[PDB]
């Protein structure tokens, strides 16, 4: 079947066929271009006419050009041969090392796992960061969010989780860059070569990379998160392994659907997004699950626009997560890195059965002394410190050291300040918050608790300022 | 459902015989005009984003193709166009003249001279709608780009290929950072080492026309208009000419990057571009979003600032540095537009409007100014000294008769006054490293704070004369060795004995 | 563009745009009476169950509904400019509104000799002398040399009077002279 391009409006191309109307989600091929322009059927308008969405720039299309139906959805090369390579939206090698040679091909638009395939196992994934071990612990095989504004650390943190968790992992890894800096995607490819994760001489590489960046058209950022997902479905289903799935950033999948929803002729909903906003996120996000064959451990990174957590795009992804780490800027101004909100970070496995009865009791004492300090900030700012009680000059004097003890020097931020990266075990971040909540360290200043590892370096710092 | 081309002037051409003396393949008419875009009937072989020509002499871009008509975005005013005209098809994508033969002119956004010096003499044309380089050809930054400002070159260092924001309110000294970058390249463009040459491009969006004219004199007064291009779409120009101004400005810098040369471009400013793209969007009846902006403002500034990159050695080895300018309303760094550009560029420079009033100039907020990738690419002479001043400017900021407080409150004010700088005085790299040396090695700790602007203007004016041949080994060897710093100890302590307090 | 002649009625709508574009091409070349005799027979040859079907049926195509009509208008009588009109109506999908274009064209061509007829709505039809007297005083009112047409309707709700309209004039002598007795109340 061949068709004629009838209307080109931005990044939405219209096509009229004469026989053989292709069904929805089929790919088409445009005839007469130097590169490869591939469309994607999105509607049927009647009078034997479809309406597509283009996956590259539509500069130079004449009304009457010929387009050829492929007969099937977009199929990318998948397998263990795609490890150690880079792939674009339609699965072509963009690393100038030759074609990707596999045996089988998998479509992009696949359906979700059923009800009788969901596994109900819950474990704990110890990371090494003091704030996310204690107050919101991470589960193996479940989704993980990372909320925050623009400039708080949603990528210095996600490159620390790669440095700790994914390097010592035994399974496979998949990175999918949706709408970030292209100079950052060059640095990730050039750090995994020196650290030996990707190897260009033999066949012992452990991570695949998928990339559709911020200089891409809106039709190619709205479909690249389905490509880095379909690569990580082979490593779970047809091999039976434990994978990791880092996506950054997932808000660009939502933003780039609103750019094209105006051109498709729709009535727009609230603050400016598409009407089908929560229908097509649930269709995407219910394909990243731990089923009865393997475990997908997705660590996403979500962007909050204009620091507003009531915006419909970062407030409809809260129903799809197990853990949650809300970053904030007002903590990052004081110099507390990572600037994790302690009273807004939630978790699902926080339960006295799974994590214990000793972990659960110290973690709830920390959220109690930090909430009572938050209710006195309206009075300390007006009437000063000398108007409180005597027992309430101890909630203030202890919460101002737990706040500074939730700071930690990261490993990837060695080139920022020149301090050493520190890692703590889970059994030692329980002991550090007992010897502060009890009152063992009421003879030290607050700045001695600043940017250290475990509790033993806090007393090895207060002897300096003597 | 009534049709744009269901009018009686087009049905009559069809109902009275299919007429032969109308082309309808390379030329068409104009059905309506007035909201910006025009409704052109015909032109059945036009491409998308292809420049056309009107009968009045105006260029127009083919934006929106439909089965009935074509919607042409009109560059310039739309009074000259009338319903019933005839529009011709050029046959090429929107492109601008580009080459080495533009250094010294003042063009407008379409590539025509408005300085009154005749035609330009160009031979090559590049498109404005090209894509950024991918992941393979880029490489990390390694060469430093000097500024000549003592607060920027030692605290937020820049490198050849790194985006850097300049963000602040009105009348805080935004443009006067961008002017001193262009004048500081006089020392390199007039030398013999070709590997350190650097050109410049200035893009003026929405400014007054009488402020660009008083700017090209200041560059001609300092011999800086022989390596600088200026693109200009001022506030009286039409709205499509301000939208397409940084694209034509960046396509003239992409020539030098692909041919082994280094460029530099200052967009001034990207705030007034986004209020020009807002106007063309709402005049096309598009759904507004936050602050009545369209939904694709992030596509506007990301597809432009992704081109500023550094190629690898197999692609020539050139670069392209960008320095956009954003204006905030009363310190609002949490608005829609100043967060869409913080989440693109590789760092920030903050200009406070309440340090510009207290007499500190340039009013650089040292607490909120960061530069991530450009810290590893600076001179080891500067890193050996400015790595120490980074510590004391931190310890001054926590303490804001006690012990361990009146020591840091003494030194921390002598380093704040050491970082003031007069206008249009770009310093060299090796003259900075002696003045920052005296303030961090503990020599001016005894003086009064008011008599330290007098001290820097007296020490530099003499060591540039009597120790000129002994200063060159800092710039030549690129570092401070054990023989230079033992020599530098005697230059200062002999000058303080002669400097009359 | 070129100029186009204005019709003396100037109606509006999607059907008036096609009865004006034909009047601007048939007043040129002096063919305003040849199209009218053709258009009163294309109304007959559309409403046949072979041809009224598969023109409103949306599932055929655009192009094969043209070819089934490009020979139908070619073989019987027509090769004027009007064959392009049926060719243009089938391209734009406006083949359903073809009785709307035809019925508009007759009144647009009527006013070239017509008079916008009257309406006398009083009662049962009366004798011949009352009818010929109103037909010979209304001829004195037109003053345009055109033989006026007229319609009579029966409406018994008016008590003893009659209302008369001449185009857009509408004199009135009816039961509203009983509603003018509010001067006994409103004063
Ligand atoms: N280092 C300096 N020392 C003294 N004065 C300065 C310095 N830098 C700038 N100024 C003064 O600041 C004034 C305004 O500077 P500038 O033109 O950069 O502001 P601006 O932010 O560009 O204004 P706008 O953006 O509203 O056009 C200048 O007239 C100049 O006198
Ligand atoms: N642990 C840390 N130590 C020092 N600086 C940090 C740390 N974490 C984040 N930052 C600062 O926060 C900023 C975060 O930027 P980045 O993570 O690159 O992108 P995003 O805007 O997506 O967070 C960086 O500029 C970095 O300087
Ligand atoms: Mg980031
Ligand atoms: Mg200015």
């Amino acid at each position: 079947a061949t068709g004629r391009i009838v209307a080109v409006i931005g990044a939405v191309v219209d096509v009229q066929f004469d026989e053989g109307l292709p069904p929805i989600l089929n790919a088409l091929e445009v005839q007469g271009r130097e590169t490869r322009l591939v469309l994607e059927v999105a509607q049927h308008l009647g009078e034997s006419t479809v309406r597509t969405i283009a996956m590259d720039g539509t500069e130079g299309l004449v009304r009457g050009q010929k387009v050829l139906d492929s007969g099937a959805p977009i199929k990318i090369p998948v397998g263990p041969e795609t490890l150690g390579r880079i792939m674009n939206v339609i699965g072509e090698p963009i690393d100038e090392r030759g074609p990707i040679k596999t045996k089988q091909f998998a479509a992009i638009h696949a359906e979700a796992p059923e009800f009788m395939e969901m596994s109900v196992e819950q474990e704990i994934l110890v990371t090494g960061i003091k704030v996310v071990d204690l107050l919101a612990p991470y589960a193996k095989g479940g989704k993980i969010g990372l909320f925050g504004g623009a400039g708080v650390g949603k990528t210095v943190l996600i490159m620390e989780l790669i440095n700790n968790v994914a390097k010592a992992h035994g399974g496979y890894s998949v990175f999918a860059g949706v709408g970030e800096r292209t100079r950052e995607g060059n640095d990730l490819y050039h750090e995994m070569i020196e650290s030996g994760v990707i190897n260009l001489k033999d066949a012992t590489s452990k991570v695949a990379l998928v990339y559709g960046q911020m200089n891409e058209p809106p039709g190619a950022r709205a479909r690249v998160a389905l490509t880095g997902l379909t690569v990580a479905e082979y490593f779970r289903d047809q091999e039976g392994q434990d994978v990791l799935l880092f996506i950054d950033n997932i808000f660009r999948f939502t933003q780039a659907g609103s750019e094209v929803s105006a051109l498709l002729g729709r009535i727009p909903s609230a603050v400016g997004y598409q009407p089908t906003l929560a229908t097509d996120m649930g269709t995407m996000q219910e394909r990243i699950t731990t089923t009865k064959k393997g475990s997908i451990t997705s660590v996403q990174a979500i962007y909050v626009p204009a620091d507003d957590l009531t915006d419909p795009a970062p407030a409809t992804t809260f129903a799809h997560l197990d853990a949650t780490t809300v970053l904030s800027r007002a903590i990052a101004e004081l110099g507390i890195y990572p600037a994790v909100d302690p009273l807004d970070s939630t978790s699902r496995i926080m339960d006295p059965n799974i994590v214990g009865s000793e972990h659960y009791d110290v973690a709830r004492g920390v959220q109690k002394i930090l909430q009572d300090y938050k209710s006195l900030q309206d009075i300390i700012a007006i009437l000063g410190m000398d108007e409180l009680s005597e027992e309430d000059k101890l909630t203030v004097s202890r919460a101002r050291k737990i706040q500074r003890f939730l700071s930690q020097p990261f490993q990837v931020a060695e080139v920022f300040t020149g301090h050493l990266g520190k890692l703590v075990p889970l059994k030692e971040t329980i002991k550090g918050f007992q010897q502060i909540l009890a009152g063992e360290y009421d003879h030290l200043p607050e700045q001695a608790f600043y940017m250290v590892g475990p509790i033993e370096e806090a007393v090895a710092k207060a002897d300096k300022l003597a | 459902k009534t049709g744009t081309a269901e009018v009686s002037s087009i049905l009559e051409e069809r109902i009275l015989g299919a007429d032969t003396s109308v082309d309808l393949e390379e030329t068409g008419r104009v059905l309506s005009i007035g909201d910006g875009i025009a409704r052109v009937h015909g032109l059945r072989n036009v491409q998308a984003e292809e420049m056309v020509e009107f009968s009045s002499g105006l260029k127009g871009m083919s934006l929106n193709l439909e089965p009935d008509n074509v919607g042409v975005v009109v560059f310039g005013n739309d009074k000259l166009i009338k319903e019933g005209d005839i529009v011709k098809r050029t046959g090429a994508i929107v492109d601008v003249p580009v080459g080495e033969e533009l250094l010294g002119r003042v063009v407008d956004a379409l590539g025509n001279a408005i300085d009154g010096k005749g035609p330009i003499g160009s031979k090559t044309r590049r498109r404005v709608g090209l894509k950024a380089p991918g992941i393979i050809p880029r490489i990390s930054v390694r060469e430093p780009m000097q500024t000549g400002i003592k607060a920027v070159d030692s605290l937020v260092p820049i490198g050849r290929g790194q985006r850097e924001l300049i963000i602040g309110d009105r009348q805080t000294g935004k443009t006067s950072i961008a002017i001193d970058t262009i004048i500081n390249q006089k020392r390199f463009n007039d030398g013999t080492d070709e590997k350190k040459k650097l050109y410049c491009i200035y893009v003026a969006i929405g400014q007054k026309r009488s402020t660009v004219a008083q700017l090209v004199k200041r560059l001609t007064d300092a011999d800086a208009m022989k390596y600088t291009i200026v693109v200009s779409a001022t506030a009286s120009d039409a709205a499509p000419l301000q939208y397409l101004a940084p694209y034509s400005g960046c396509s003239m810098g992409e020539y030098f990057r692909d041919n082994g040369k280094h460029a530099l471009i200052i967009y001034d400013d990207l705030s007034k571009q986004a209020v020009a793209y807002r106007q063309m969007s709402l005049l096309l009846r598009r759904p507004p979003g936050r602050e009545a902006y369209p939904g694709d403002v992030f596509y506007l500034h990301s597809r432009l600032l992704e081109r500023a990159a550094k190629m690898n050695d197999a692609f020539g080895g050139g670069s392209l540095t960008a320095l956009p300018v954003i204006e905030t309303q009363a310190g609002d760094v949490s608005a829609y537009i100043p967060t869409n550009v913080i989440s693109i560029t590789d760092g920030q420079i903050f200009l406070e409007t309440e340090l510009f009033y207290k007499g500190i100039r340039p009013a650089i907020n040292v607490g909120l100014s960061v530069s991530r990738v450009g810290s590893a690419a600076q001179t080891r002479a500067m890193k050996q000294v400015a790595g120490t001043m980074k510590l004391e400017l931190a310890q001054y900021r926590e303490v804001a008769l006690d012990a361990a407080t009146q020591q840091l409150l003494s030194r921390g004010v002598r380093l704040t006054e050491l970082l003031k700088q007069g206008q249009y005085a770009p310093m060299a790299i090796e003259e900075q490293v002696a003045v920052i040396y005296a303030g961090v090695r503990g020599y001016l700790d005894k003086l009064e704070p008011s008599k330290i602007t007098k001290f820097e203007n007296a020490f530099l004016s003499h060591v540039i004369s009597q120790h000129q041949a002994l200063l060159g080994k800092i710039r030549a060897d690129g570092k401070i060795s054990e023989e230079t710093d033992a020599k530098l100890k005697e230059i200062v302590t002999n000058f303080l004995a002669g400097f009359e307090a | 563009f070129a100029k186009l002649v204005r019709p003396p009625v100037q109606i509006y709508g999607i059907e008036g745009r096609y009865a004006t574009a034909l009047y601007s091409a048939a007043s040129k070349q002096n063919k305003l009476e040849q199209v009218e005799k053709e258009l009163l027979r294309v109304a007959q040859i559309l409403k046949e169950p072979k041809v009224a079907a598969s023109i409103m049926n949306p599932y055929v195509k655009r192009s094969v509904k043209v070819k089934s009509l490009s020979d139908m208008t070619a073989k019987e009588k027509f090769s004027p400019l009007t064959s392009n009109l049926i060719n243009l109506l089938a391209e734009n999908g406006r083949l359903s509104s073809t009785p709307g274009v035809i019925s508009a064209f007759s009144t647009m061509m009527s006013v070239h000799r017509g008079e916008v007829p009257c309406s006398v709505t009083t009662a049962s039809p009366l004798d011949e002398a009352t009818l010929t007297e109103l037909k010979t005083v209304l001829k004195s009112f037109l003053s345009k040399g055109q033989i006026l047409k007229l319609e009579v309707k029966v409406d018994p709700s008016i008590m003893g009077g009659m209302i008369v309209r001449i185009g857009e004039k509408y004199v009135d002598m009816s039961a509203k002279t009983k509603i003018q007795k509010l001067s006994r109340a409103m004063r």
